[PDB]
């Protein structure tokens, strides 16, 4: 009955900021931040119940060589320790392809 | 604004891109949450988390 | 840059937007165009004619 979801986010400082009491909170609450509040407002209209978590990899991460077989961050969807991405990520139709993205939300 | 002040923008910046949020292909999560974007795209709270964090 | 060139711009772009060909709610024909304005994107052509006018 019951369902839960995994999210995955970054540290960067304009969208994430670490919260000084870093030693034991649960990420739902270990973070402040644009993409968090942005997460927060979207899961208070969506009502789905989630964790957020770092990207395993830490990083954006290339390509596999002569593979395009995926970074950490796209393969955490795509080999399901997550199941949404909400960050600074740019659209492209290499990435679309692969996955679904949303509408975007900024324009730079 | 990350003091120490010592970088500077120079050029009218080079391209337009878009950032959204993105999901693996058949996740059930998908459009449930993209109309949620909608809503803040139509409604405009985004200014207010532009202004809070910029 | 044409001749007078008597004006210039100032500043960068204000926003970012995006040009389509557009036609009535459910035009049949639609679907053909957007697959013909793929390939054209896809073949370059949308640099050939600019490239060609300006």
């Amino acid at each position: 009955e019951q369902k839960t979801v995994v999210v995955t986010t970054i540290l960067e400082s304009p969208y994430v900021m670490m919260k000084k009491n870093h030693e034991m909170l649960e990420g739902n609450e270990r973070y402040e931040g644009y993409c968090v509040d942005l997460a927060a407002e979207i899961a208070k209209h969506c009502g789905f119940k989630y964790k957020l978590t770092i990207v395993g990899d830490g990083k954006y991460g290339a390509r596999d060589a002569d593979t395009k077989i995926w970074n950490g961050m796209v393969g955490e969807l795509v080999y399901g320790k997550a199941d949404i991405a909400i960050a600074p990520l740019t659209i492209t139709l290499v990435r679309e392809e692969v996955i679904d993205f949303s509408k975007p939300f900024m324009s730079l | 604004q990350r003091k120490p002040c010592d970088t500077m923008k120079v050029g009218g910046n080079l391209d337009s891109k878009g950032y959204g949020i993105a999901t693996p292909k058949g996740s059930s999560l998908g459009t449930p949450v993209n109309l949620a974007v909608l809503k803040l795209s139509e409604q405009g709270v985004l200014d207010k988390l532009k202004n809070k964090w910029w």
